């Protein structure tokens, strides 16, 4: 085979995955009864085996290579809030690059591991160090996955073409980032600000 | 332009 950004939607798509389950863990989306810790990246990640999100992540890493990788893929931002009744408390924001100038493809492999398990340690850890921060949380929130294009992005009833919406009030915080030459993956994590008055 | 992902139901 002489594919090119399915290299980089590899790492790019386990990244994604293995963060985003962090998340769920890190945050509270459900049951720690359900994920499972492990050592990817070359560092100890935790994941998850839920059935029902891993389909719900299924089809977002199924299409995010075809609608997302088939249309440029920039950044990815997570919108997270107390179901119980709390609004958006939490929003977990990283950028994803997808190729960055390469038309050459004359060098066999073209993925940075090494480079990449700095950022991902940073990128399991910043969840998980963050929550430590944090003081205690665990409630039954809503999920909201937002993907940034470049193109018009042409959406039916599986998104919501938007974004803007910012959250209404709360404090982003930048953890890593990393730029390759075959991609660039960004890492900041933001959360509602107390004191509303 | 950036899409939105609905959360679940039940």
């Amino acid at each position: 085979g002489s594919i090119t950004l399915r290299g980089s939607a590899e790492i790019v798509a386990e990244f994604f995955s293995f963060g985003i389950n962090s998340i769920l863990y890190q945050r509270g989306i459900y049951p720690s009864e359900t994920f499972t810790r492990v050592q990817k990246y070359g560092l100890t990640l935790l994941v998850t085996t839920d059935l029902e999100l891993i389909k719900y992540l299924n089809n977002v890493v199924e299409q995010l290579k075809d609608w997302l990788y088939k249309c440029s893929v920039q950044k990815l931002v997570v919108v997270i809030s107390n179901i119980e009744s709390g609004e958006v408390l939490e929003r977990w924001q990283f950028d994803i690059e997808c190729d960055k100038t390469a038309k050459d493809d004359s060098a066999p492999r073209e993925k940075s591991q090494k480079a990449i398990q700095d950022e991902i340690r940073s990128v399991i850890r910043q969840i998980t160090a963050t929550v430590t921060f944090l003081p205690l949380l665990e409630v039954s929130c809503s999920f909201d996955l937002l993907i940034y294009t470049d193109k018009d992005l042409v959406v039916p009833e599986k998104w919501e073409e938007s974004g803007p919406q910012f959250i209404t009030n709360s404090e982003e915080v930048r953890l890593r980032s990393f730029t390759t030459t075959i991609h660039k993956v960004n890492s900041m994590v933001a959360y509602k600000i107390p004191v509303n008055d | 332009s950036w899409y939105s992902y609905p959360p679940p139901q039940r």
